[PDB]
């Protein structure tokens, strides 16, 4: 996944 | 199931191999089939299908840059696309704790993020790869026409200035940009002596971009102060760039909260509207 | 190793914590190699062999864009290394897996799909040496055969018997009428231990093919013979079914040079200084 963007 | 139902094809591409001991993997675009040595991208719709073929280019261009480290190399295509999969472990934040892990660690990023700035003068990549107008615009209109009614109003306003920001932001396209550099997606050699960069694999958002996207995503992966140190050796510690950096790394939460939106992750969305309600 | 010693202190910056005995050393002409377990590093023997880094480095470039159905080593430098006049080294990426043993092709099917998967390498080597701007990257030496003779001569009949000179003679002979072909790209040492596999999941997978010293734009018939050579007829004759390739003249190539396959292992030892591999490639000849 996931704040990285995801 | 989906072994059983591309049995024919997993047979030609990976001879004698078990279907049943593979493991598949289930992206937006693509359900991917894990062998030990190479993956088996899958298209999930007519779009992913159509779009293969370009996927597969771009996979080759990356092959061919200097980036320091391995990336996903295709091996086939036909519909399906092969690739190569890149050895080696993420690395533990904590591991940055040791300050000499932290100094090579750090030079190896400079190098991956130089080579992907470098190719982002070369013609190869900027025709193949893509690069759009305005996509932090269009993330803006995105998050309030899908995110804003499930937020608080104080999150609408917190989120607006976060968007707002976004103006600022010069719509650079000098480097190729990963776009998800997270510490999941950069391979690592471990335990026989200091940590040696192995590849870098998941380049589904890679564009032509603005570099501080990735220096968001190591910040956003491993902290400020490991990010700093990237930032200083690398040349990369102007207030310009600073700037950029912190209005990108604004936006992760409302890209996981849109994305799980749009996904049905109901997990990923309660956590990226976390502080937004 | 006293190469391994003699170049501690650079092998400690790009090696960080590895010890000598985690090492290897491969002898090459211009460059001995040393191998980590990811990486492998060329280290330069004089300053014609350092000035020689830049254009391998472009030259491995090539190789990693190419479409081969594998992987090859990758250069770990930036690009603009290739502009330097010289370099002090040169880091590629390791390729995984291991040779594969001869017997393994006893099994009828094992052997079938161990050919296919030269096949696609070979034809993908045969493209990219159609390819306008791979051919303007890499050497196409001409009259590479007749130069070749002039060296076993020179550097390896000193080395022989009267009995094994005149052997050579033979195979030499036919060298001279050989068709100079540059066609394909050729890796021109593509014996069993440079043809990497894995064999953990199922039947042999090709993994990567390492050792690019000697490319070039060449006859595929220098790759085919290689292959022949360590395998066999019943082996080779199963490849070039598969890939289109059993015409008389390209069989009649490989012959010809498939009998000097053992002398281009000895030129090659007896530069690079390997004792073992002379030894070996001068069996039957002293």
């Amino acid at each position: 996944k996931a704040x990285r963007a995801s | 199931g989906i072994l059983q139902a591309n049995r024919v094809l997993l047979s030609r591409l990976l001879p004698g191999v078990e279907p049943e001991g593979l493991t598949v993997r289930h992206g937006q675009f693509h359900q991917v089939v894990i062998a030990s040595d190479r993956v088996v991208c899958l298209p999930r719709t007519a779009a992913a299908a159509a779009r293969l073929p370009r996927r597969a280019a771009v996979m080759r261009v990356l092959a061919g840059l200097d980036l320091g480290c391995r990336t996903p190399r295709p091996l086939c295509e036909g519909p399906f696309l092969v690739l190569s999969r890149v050895p080696g472990a993420p690395l533990e934040a904590d591991a940055l704790e040791d300050s000499k892990v932290a100094e090579v660690v750090a030079a190896q990023y400079v190098t991956l993020l130089s080579g992907l700035a470098s190719a982002g003068a070369d013609e190869k990549v900027r025709a193949a790869l893509p690069a759009p107008q305005g996509r932090w615009r269009q993330f803006a209109a995105d998050v309030r026409a899908e995110l804003f009614p499930l937020m608080s109003d104080g999150g609408c306003r917190q989120a607006e200035r976060e968007l707002a920001a976004l103006d600022s932001l010069p719509d650079i396209t000098e480097a190729v940009v990963h776009g998800n550099l997270g510490a999941e997606n950069v391979l690592w050699v471990r335990d026989d002596g200091l940590p040696r960069l192995s590849g870098v694999i998941d380049w589904d958002e890679v564009s032509i971009g603005d570099p501080a996207e990735d220096l968001a995503a190591i910040g956003a992966g491993y902290g400020k102060d490991f990010l700093d140190q990237v930032l200083t050796l690398g040349g990369w510690s102007d207030r310009r760039m600073a700037t950029r950096i912190a209005t990108i790394r604004a936006t992760f939460a409302l890209q996981q909260a849109l994305s799980a939106c749009r996904d049905g992750d109901e997990e990923e969305l309660a956590d990226g509207l976390t502080g937004y309600r």
